[PDB]
């Protein structure tokens, strides 16, 4: 009955997706990794937090905008806000740094 | 990015109908894609950027290499607290493709609402994660992928067989680089893939890959390889348990190697939760 | 190096998927159903020609607003638009009229005596709900009235209610005799006579209310082809709708309405009771988490294509064409899944009935549905579809699938069907051909009604039941290679299918011919 | 609980072995052509009538052995058996007649002047082998004549002999000019006029030898409807049959037969020149090692059902029967594999030619097919052959599998399909249905011919041209209506698929009919 | 261009069959065990020990005939054969003794033999014995009391392995009135058969029980247990073997209707199945033999356990020194079935080419092993198999798994039981897989299962456990070797487990031949 297995048993692609259910309930575990773009909404260490609670696993800086020293402010805020939890080594999420280049592009 | 930055990965953004027509030679010499579907769809007619997303995600599954899902997932969320229905679609057949990461762009760095765009992100995720077909899947990642005689990729094979044979509650997978654990992630297990690193880069690496969930090693090398080797299997199902992947008594998958380096994972075992 | 044929060729799904290729363009042919609500940016004649002119197929009519009167001028509008083009009958496109039941809806009433006005809400603030009719137009940001007078007994301490498509969400904290203390857990802009949806509670409203009948027996009036079921919770819902329709409706379709927990879970039941479904993705995205709608839309396109059941998707598919005149990445994303998924139509709400951008809606939604339906696996489809239909005696039924066989090994540029009832174009349907289905009929109801299956190109025949019979058929047979011709469908020389019949009259399709273009 | 249905519904191969089930018993139509070895066993017109009831399509007459005149007997009393039946045009089966040549065969000389004479050879003892004529007459345990010219130029030292069906053999130990000095390897009771093998030379006797001429000349004046071709080495030699039976023989089929190792390398290029093929079992299982033939047989078959070419497996099916009247294990299971693997037709050649149960042997093979026949995996099957089946625009292919499919579809008793030159019912066969196809033909030959192919029963039609073609269409329909009622293989009600064209003369079959049975 | 890769990589079973190509060479390793009949054919030392080299891994002692004295010496001779090659641990094949029963047997009257039968007449039946003396086409009596329970009117009768047909006219009481359908040569205290008859004799009827203690004592593999009808025979066996046969494996022979008719119940209770088509194509019409065969095969695989192809598979080798084409079909054809092994009887037993006999289903076997098509083979297994939290089951699918993506030239198993091996073979890898133990009874009985090539370790038993593992991977690496399986640098699967003893199997390595 959990995470769609009478789905998972089908013999055919057309039965299995017949068989989907929203009174199955999924694992805990999540697979798929979590892209976030930081800017003013997301940037304070205190939303840094929330956001890694959430689930972000990569912190992307788009490049198109901002000086270096604003994304290094960034940086150092998304490595304090990661830390924060290094405390406990069991509960500590890794939390990856993207850097998004502007590119070739017109203005 | 030079000798200083060659562990950097490099993600080519395939934005325009040049990058989709050399895909081929773009993803050989990339560590992974993003389909960056904002400038593809004002680069090609909207309503094909759906075909080069699958076609994308597919060739980069076949590849073993990471792929993004980019752009517009949640859009309406720097506005509104809940998603629209095309976009909670959207996220769920992202993942249902393949997607090995899904993004969020101005719904984090602008939007009203950032936290309830991520925690929306992860409720889906999850639910499609239980929606795929693995059974075909599985079937045919193995039989689309070359027989080589490398030794690590014969065990990561293994390893997602059996977990599937015992529906283990996780892969756990001692990596260096991060190699190994990339290697079971192509092959796409139900399982989460605990990968055990003392390499913090490589931990953080990690998350470009479906399924990997990456944990940092921070106890000290113990005197002897094997039990140093046993202290990272053990901190893997401490994590495991913490978290609720599984607790006592239920079987995981674990991969190690026969001498320390990168390179020598050739061990798979099913082990009890202790 | 067109329509994905290299992508149709592949010996698993993921190579298919590898193949897909945005430089091997679509056929002309559009195969999946096109419904757009009527309103105000859509109503004129004027506009109504050319969202037929850009594929409308179905028109919807949403009586949660409006009275008979307007509702038969938009059905004249719809019927003047459509017959301004039967002076050609090789290009005319029959059109259908939908009637969408308003059902057993919750709505808030005036903010300050006005239609428009709203308040905001802060996440935390107090906000009392209540019955009493002296606040009906008088809600604020500290008193909502809303029309459910046993809202009451079927909520508790602790529930969750939802304003407005769910964007506004309260929590019962205190309960009364005849009013709700709640705590604004996600606040906004309140307005005027919002949707209201109570995810935990079991609903007490009649599947079938007194203004329902009435909306109902109008559609037997007007001469609807079909009926868009709101809020179906049990197949004896569908029975109220069914008995309501009568002897005189009995050949309007019954569309099932899934929008709750209830409707998922008796999915079945009410699959049995209906002609067809819709997924009405918009109060389902309420009444059960956001995350799991995929999940009932796939599990139900799954069910009604294993039936042979007309299933629509429906809501928000191109929502920011309401304001914009190109959707979002997630936007044509959607639709092109929902017709992988297996949808036998898309529909359009508020992006045709009130929006900035309707016509461009419609071409949107014909553009991504033709290059969603190249994309489809028909190698696994068709194998499956077969593997999973039974086995019966029914000529028709084993006529349909080798004629289906059959296009799919020459490579036809359609099918031909000559069909009274429609029963052997939805036959044909079904087994969910690459090729069009170009259903010839005399019958203009079936024709309208055809637009519920996947691929069904329906034509009219208008000219006179000629003496030999067998002189008719080719007659009607002719039409259908005319009509391809002029849409370039195909060309000369080209294969088709033709299906027909061994006498005149119903129940007699049995014969599959593969006939060259003239 | 019949014909294996359960079984056929399996997902799996395994699934399907595992529902195999001995108390499921078979239809009545039994789809593998039979053809038998005709000889002293089996010659009289009286054997020959109860051979046609136990189920012989095809009358082998192998000249490797007897005189024209003796040939000229057999094949009369095959027409006066044939023709007894022929008063009743309803149950009256056509009877082919083949011609087997005798082609580069190498045979010992007589025993001490007989022809049934038999020395016992010692395992150990020297024997010396000479093509001195002087001998030719004389052949004894320390003398073997072989009829071989060229022996010791192909033939080294240390080279393996074998004689009669590969049972003695005997390795090179003296090589010399004219003659060789062998020991019996594996003794045994050499007989008169035994078949020699040098797998490892390369024999270089003519493809077709001044005996092959005059009796392929015989066969065309004594009006057969096909060659068995022995040693097929190349597609030349397809070529030089094919010019051998000239204008005079152009409508004659040419089998093909594959029994050494270089007709198997060149199997594409000869499968590609003929008509069909025999996997010649005996010679190729001396030419090559034993443990392969099963490789060689799998292969032929495969790649001709993959060409859509009539296939036969020969050569010791059910050997043990020219003694005995029941079959070995071995020899059950070789049948019923053969039919598995895909063999159109199987074989029996001493077991009717000379054994002491001809009629137990024929109706044997009758009983196993229609076992095996019924234990298909046809949802394999099927699948499979339109997967690897190129798209092609010929109308006659599309309607062709378009039947198959209807006649799964809706279980169909049959497949009636009109044809002249039969190659619409060949068309038919290729997609392997498990219903008959019932044949209509007023071409004889035709009629004949037919039994080359899995699954077709060919009904010769008498009735005289009506001069309304849609009334001659329809007589032939129900005469092959009537067949299947007589044969049980379908009841009035039951539904068969019927195949048309839409003109008179070959190559217009396209209509396809599901119709139920008056 | 060998072991017919270029069919193995084909996408349809159609193109796979397309691809079988009689130039593509099979490897070295043979994986379907051959079960020899001993008999005077093959009795002696010298013979038995070309019979091992020739490929018998199983004697089967046939207990329908011959003493307990003359059993006793064959068995010994068995022993002295396999033993001469003790001496090099490397190349020595375990040879195990499997013993055949009698079982409920039917039996007739007497001749002071071959008399005429009267192709139509009449034969008086009864209990009572009167015509007991002389056996001639008018009157015969019987050994089976509840005949006319079991049999009705209208139910056949046969006689001497089927040969005289007999339909039942009248009853009984003790009397049956008859037809003759058959002619042939009437014997004297002959065998029938009851077709469709569930027959109620005992399982294990004083002689059974009598040669069942006598294998205990003799220290036997396993027992081919003639004519199971249910679950409850098979019990009946096991009970009579006792607590001193406890590891005896138990392979219960399919022989009638009713065997078919309740052959799930009977797989659950055994350790393994013959396919007996000799009475079975008596029992059953012939033509059907081939559709039991292929269901007890397929659920055998299904359930992983072993079954054994039996009877005339290369008959007319008794008389010839080269099979039937319909033979070689034949055998070819219970390998691609699935069967794990490949039975020999008439053609060892009392043939004139005992050798050539087991020489030919070694070739064919190995030409067959390569012909499989493995793809769809595994994809069916795999699907098929429950889900189960078993430690060695994960670890034997993750090993056939990886086994197919390295091409392994072996797959080597370290096993006390024999257990972990089997759970390997039921996901028929192509490669073989080597069973080191150093159970001298575990290492004949792994014969009954496709692929396992038992290696008897005789090493001593090393103070350090990870050592004395090494020891035995290194074993099995120099047979490898030495048998022509792999070279140095090969990639090789190794199966161990987490701590000494039977059911912790939980390893595996992909490791390098050294
Ligand atoms: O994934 P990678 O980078 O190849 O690392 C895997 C390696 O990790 C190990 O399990 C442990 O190595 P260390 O003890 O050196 O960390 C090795 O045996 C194995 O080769
Ligand atoms: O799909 P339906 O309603 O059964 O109609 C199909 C019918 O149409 C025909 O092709 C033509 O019928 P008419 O001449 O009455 O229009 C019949 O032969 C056939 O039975
Ligand atoms: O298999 P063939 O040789 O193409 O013959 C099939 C032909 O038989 C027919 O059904 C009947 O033709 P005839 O009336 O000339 O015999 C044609 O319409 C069709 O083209
Ligand atoms: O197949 P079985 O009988 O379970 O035996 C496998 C056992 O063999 C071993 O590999 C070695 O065991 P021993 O040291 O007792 O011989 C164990 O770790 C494993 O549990
Ligand atoms: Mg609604
Ligand atoms: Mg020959």
């Amino acid at each position: 009955q959990t995470q769609q297995l009478h789905a998972a048993m089908a013999d055919t692609f057309l039965e299995h997706m017949c068989r989907l259910d929203i009174d199955s309930p999924p694992i805990t575990a999540r697979n798929t990794g979590i892209i976030c773009t930081i800017g003013p909404a997301s940037r304070s260490v205190e939303t840094l937090k929330e956001m890694i609670k959430s689930g972000m696993n990569v912190a992307r800086l788009n490049f198109s905008h901002g000086t270096h020293e604003y994304h290094a402010e960034t940086i150092k805020n998304v490595r304090t806000a990661t830390e924060s939890f290094a405390s406990d080594p069991i509960l500590y999420r890794p939390v990856a740094v993207a850097l998004d280049t502007k590119g070739p592009e017109i203005r | 990015l030079g000798e200083k930055g060659k562990n950097i990965k490099i993600i080519s953004k395939i934005e325009n109908h040049e990058g989709v027509r050399r895909f081929d030679e773009i993803l050989e010499a990339s560590d992974g894609i993003m389909v960056a579907r904002g400038d593809l769809g004002i680069e090609i007619p909207a309503e094909k950027v759906f075909l080069a997303q699958k076609m994308m995600i597919g060739r980069c599954n076949r590849a073993g290499k990471p792929v993004i899902c980019a752009t517009q997932m949640l859009e309406s969320m720097i506005k509104k607290p809940r998603p629209t229905r095309a976009e909670g679609s959207d996220v769920a057949n992202a993942v249902l493709d393949g997607a090995d990461c899904i993004m969020l762009s101005g719904e984090t760095a602008k939007g009203d609402y950032p936290l309830e765009a991520v925690r929306m992100q992860h409720l889906i995720a999850r639910e499609a994660e239980a929606a795929i077909y693995h059974l075909q899947l599985f079937e045919e990642l193995r039989r689309l992928a070359p027989i080589t005689s490398d030794p690590t990729e014969a065990t990561a094979v293994g390893a997602v067989e059996a977990s599937f044979k015992c529906c283990s509650g996780a892969i756990i997978v001692l990596t260096k680089s991060g190699r190994s654990a990339h290697q079971v992630a192509r092959y796409r297990p139900r399982a989460p893939i605990i990968a055990v690193t003392r390499n913090p880069q490589t931990a953080r690496q990690a998350h470009l890959y479906r399924g990997i969930f990456p944990v940092l090693c921070k106890d000290p090398v113990q005197e002897a390889w094997a039990e140093d080797v046993d202290l990272r299997v053990n901190f893997a199902m401490n994590v495991g348990k913490a978290r609720g992947f599984f607790k006592k008594g239920d079987v995981v998958i674990v991969l190690t190697g026969w001498r320390p380096g990168s390179g020598f994972t050739n061990t798979m075992r099913v082990v009890p939760v202790p | 190096q067109t329509q994905q044929l290299h992508a149709a060729m592949a010996d698993t799904f993921l190579e298919h998927m590898c193949r897909l290729d945005i430089d091997s363009p679509p056929i002309t042919a559009r195969n999946t159903g096109i419904i757009c609500t009527i309103g105000p940016a859509s109503r004129s004649v004027e506009t109504l020609k050319e969202m037929i002119k850009s594929g409308m197929n179905v028109a919807r009519l949403n009586f949660s607003h409006g009275t008979h009167e307007y509702h038969a001028e938009t059905i004249k509008n719809v019927r003047t638009a459509t017959e301004s083009f039967a002076s050609d009958p090789i290009l005319y496109r029959p059109v259908a009229v939908a009637l969408d039941t308003k059902g057993p809806e919750i709505r808030t009433g005036l903010i300050k005596g006005s239609g428009t006005a709203e308040v905001e809400l802060k996440k935390g603030a107090t906000l009392k709900i209540t019955l009493d009719n002296a606040y009906m137009e008088k809600c604020d940001e500290n008193i909502l009235w809303l029309d459910y007078k046993n809202i009451c007994k079927v909520v508790e301490v602790g529930s969750k209610i939802y304003v407005d498509d769910g964007l506004i969400s309260l929590q019962v904290k205190q309960k009364g005799a005849d009013f709700l203390v709640t705590e604004v857990e996600n606040g906004g802009s309140l307005g005027s006579k919002k949707g209201v949806n109570l995810p935990g509670a079991a609903v007490d409203l009649p599947a079938v209310s007194e203004k329902d009948i009435q909306d109902l027996k109008f559609g037997v009036e007007q001469d609807v082809d079909m009926v868009f079921a709101s809020f179906i919770r049990k197949a004896s819902d569908v029975h109220e709708v069914r008995k309501v329709l009568g002897e005189k409706g009995k050949n309007i379709k019954i569309i099932s309405k899934i929008e709750n927990h209830e409707g998922v879970r008796r999915f079945d039941e009410i699959l049995e009771a209906s002609d067809g479904i819709m997924v009405a993705r918009g109060d389902l995205g309420i009444e059960i988490p956001a995350e799991k709608v995929f999940l009932a839309q796939k599990m139900m396109i799954g069910r009604c294509n294993r039936a042979g059941k007309p299933v629509i998707c429906a809501t928000q598919m191109l929502e920011s064409m309401i304001k914009k005149p190109r959707p979002t990445r997630a936007e044509g994303s959607d639709v092109a899944n929902a017709v992988l998924d297996g949808a036998d139509c898309i529909m359009l709400s508020g992006e045709t009935a009130k929006g900035d951008y309707p016509l461009e809606a419609v071409r949107m939604q014909h553009l991504i549905a033709r290059e969603a339906e190249a994309a489809i696996y028909h190698l696994q489809l068709f194998e499956e579809l077969r593997r999973l239909a039974p086995i019966t005696s029914d000529p028709t039924e084993a006529t349909a699938v080798g004629a289906v066989e059959a296009s799919f090994k020459c490579c036809s540029g359609a099918i031909i069907v000559l069909t009274k009832s429609g029963r052997s174009a939805h036959q044909v349907a079904r087994y969910r051909p690459r090729a069009p289905i170009i259903a010839v009929t005399r019958n203009p109801q079936t024709a309208r009604q055809a637009h519920l299956y996947r691929g069904i190109f329906p034509v009219l025949c208008k000219d006179p039941v000629q003496e030999a019979w067998a002189e008719d058929v080719d007659l009607r047979v002719n039409f259908a290679m005319n009509v391809g011709k002029a849409r370039g469908f195909f060309k000369k020389g080209d294969v088709v299918i033709v299906l027909t019949g061994w006498r005149p009259g119903s129940g007699f399709t049995n014969t599959m011919r593969v006939v060259p273009v003239p």
